[PDB]
DNA sequence: CGGGAAAATCTCTAGCA
DNA sequence: ACTGCTAGAGATTTTCCCG
DNA sequence: CGGGAAAATCTCTAGCA
DNA sequence: ACTGCTAGAGATTTTCCCG
């Protein structure tokens, strides 16, 4: 292939025809002509065709602003759930979005917050008010609105059940309002068939509850298990199985080569 | 639900025990199947 | 399955409500409901207190949960049935409300309020909120400090009333409260959900006379007939939309 | 169910509540609640998910002029091959368009060209271009660039190549020549693994051929096939199955129940 | 119901049968009128 | 601010324990014991 | 701790939470934790 | 490259630290 | 019949409007 | 009566080549 | 074990940015 | 060091109910 690979490569520098190209004309394995390719610093404009996932913890919620009728409607969402907190605030302005914060922290357990870079949620009285309630920030990358994918299609859904209930109501806040009720207790779906409300009880109930029975559990039931290994810390054990913490990384072990103590 | 840790939860779905990160799991009761059974 | 005679004996010697009978004995809800329903010897998660609080010249309109203690309240800018309708509309969009308790003033009474509740399914109603609006001013007091503005200082105080401060029997703060009696109501309402549905059927088992439907499970169908509980297979009983 | 009926309407008409919320609340078997849904005309919001496919018949070209660097570039698409014919024009007008296709028609066959309702293509210039040559013109629905997604994907393709060999010409309109020799003649992949100028070669040899040939042969080649019915024509015969055009409808049937003569 | 539901349920009262109409002539899903012949004391089936 | 209206609630419900206990007892010095350990035991509830 | 009270403190200077919670929270000695109180111009132990 | 999460990636281009998810990026 | 690597097929995205 | 597509990046499965 | 209908699960899209 | 998602419309498969 010596030969081709140095005509591949003029011709590329004209052409930058890609590797199947390269392969057919200069009778080339396919590895050198994606080599050629590869190396070409003007052919690469194209990302991994892949999503990542939003972080669904049950503390954190996604907040931003969107427009409606020249108003501006700050929208919360609490990831896990799919429950909404809304409000008309006049302007977005730091200062509002401080004290939109503080009440949903007041109404709600807040621990994480995920919003864009806008100049509201990164300005020094939202770092403030979160300092004091507790709430770490997540900032999204810049010009990237699927990292808020989870509040980006809830305003959707917001504007949509809006559209819906704008007659019924004078002003846009009360709309906002009636809109917030319905998708919160009269649209059911998703994962248990609920309301978004009984959903964001049921995993706030769910969190609290779990942590006391483990919690519980652990203190009363105290062992160590060996594998394989050093003194590896007991999780669970059964139908043939054993889950373990052994430096901090959790693995599942047959029952064989694993014994208690 | 098997276990449930602070940045982890152990599952098990269908004979088939998993770890799965606690920001990939979303644990409810369902009260309706509950009252069902 | 075969707890039914047990669930029935520890009801008769305690007295104990379905929750335990079906936890302790592993029987569906339903069952325990019936045993628990069918004696007579053993025979309020959405009622809200609202009210307008003054301090520094501005109206504070609290919103409290009365069975667990949790607190709604925000500065309004006037004491008018057009700001506390929006506040119960909010509420009520947050929280699942069913009833609201106010003192005949006049922002509660007006045709805008009564309207709201109107919509959202709120059924009005005309000492608890006494103290609670006592509890409220006090950490209004410890951090209007920590505050320019007094709607700032009201929803710090908030915060801190639902969240940091445990207390009760079991310690909880009145978010975890409010958490709990929601999830039991959801509980209760779809337990009602479950026998409404299945109170409108007739069974037949073994023919004998049209028995109560009570369970239709996997492996069986529990019925209920003559004031007593049997279990009989799928196959042998023939279930009838009535 | 006659109870919950009227109260799920009620609450439908304030909450707009879906089909699972009112089954839920009321006590409805889903299809009740759906009805309900159904018959709301504030409730009809979305589409079907679903796409169509566009006409890729062997005389069909999509155009499209796109906009770069502050120029008109006029591109056409032969469907299936994805071969391409583009120029820099110097306004949108219907005459640069009439003359364009005119070009088009008089070096590829074209029977069917289709566009968007731009104003150059609706022009009366241009139906009296394509009246010349023998070209149906189908016209695209209104605001629905789906309809020419081949140009459309074609359009970013071209952009993309120009991009690449911009700094090896001074003008756009050499830069958009050598873009369309590349993507013709130095871009391999597709149905073939061919080229598009390649691509287009064979399909329009394959057509004439396979004229020519199927012609023949219904020529010398004359039966009538009786299945199940009337004088059915004889298609094609093999591996127990019959090909007929009975009334203008072609229908595969087995060996059985088929009698040829 | 919709209106023409309810002037079957009419219909019934007045003549008395619930499945042979409006399942058939009103195009009424079997499950709607299976719940209203339960319901219907004069539809013994 | 818990305890004191959570006493009279309590004894609230003591007195609906008792209200289905005495249908077992004729004196009321042993039904007392009843609702007694039943509110202490037979009854879980609370946080978990 | 292990500087427990430089946590306790600032939950205190912005909650003014009681020394129970402050000594569970935080898990400090209750001397400890009503001394963060006593420390405290808004409160009382 | 200096750090490559699922989603996104974070990129030393000339001493300036960038982070772009993984849909807008492409490691060779 | 078995691996192991090389080739072919599959999944999925941006960007065009 | 008209209609999303294409090309590349990485993942997965299939096939081929020496045993 | 067999259909047939009713319910549950799957595929796929717009629209939000 | 961070990350597309949600809800509805129609298609497909599964389950349940009388045999
Ligand atoms: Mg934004
Ligand atoms: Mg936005
Ligand atoms: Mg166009
Ligand atoms: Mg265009």
């Amino acid at each position: 292939f010596l030969d081709g690979i140095d005509k591949a490569q003029e011709e590329h520098e004209k052409y930058h025809s890609n590797w199947r190209a390269m392969a057919s004309d200069f009778n080339l394995p396919p590895v050198v002509a994606k080599e050629i390719v590869a190396s070409c610093d003007k052919c690469q404009l194209k990302g991994e065709a892949m999503h990542g996932q939003v972080d669904c913890s049950p503390g954190i919620w996604q907040l931003d602003c969107t427009h409606l009728e020249g108003k501006v409607i700050l929208v919360a969402v609490h990831v896990a759930s799919g429950y909404i907190e809304a409000e008309v605030i006049p302007a977005e302005t730091g200062q509002e979005t401080a004290y939109f914060l503080l009440k949903l922290a007041g109404r709600w357990p807040v621990k994480t917050v995920h919003t864009d870079n806008g100049s509201n949620f990164t300005s020094t009285t939202v770092k403030a008010a979160c300092w004091w309630a507790g709430i770490k920030q997540e900032f999204g990358i810049p010009y990237n609105p699927q990292s808020q994918g989870v509040i980006e299609s809830m305003n959707k859904e917001l504007k949509k059940i809006i559209g819906q209930v704008r007659d019924q109501a004078e002003h846009l806040k009360t709309a906002v309002q009636m809109a917030v009720f319905i998708h919160n207790f009269k649209r059911k779906g998703g994962i248990g068939g609920y309301s978004a409300g009984e959903r964001i009880v049921d995993i706030i109930a769910t969190d609290i509850q779990t942590k006391e029975l483990q919690k519980q559990i652990t203190k009363i039931q105290n062992f160590r298990v060996y594998y394989r290994k050093g003194p590896a810390k007991l999780l669970w054990k059964g139908e043939g199985a054993v889950v373990i913490q052994d430096n901090s990384d959790i693995k599942v072990v047959p029952r064989r080569k694993a014994k208690i103590i | 639900l098997l276990w449930k840790g602070e940045g982890a939860v152990v599952i098990q779905d269908n004979s088939d025990i998993k770890v799965v990160p606690r920001r990939k799991a979303k644990i409810i009761r369902d009260y309706g199947k509950q009252m069902a059974g």
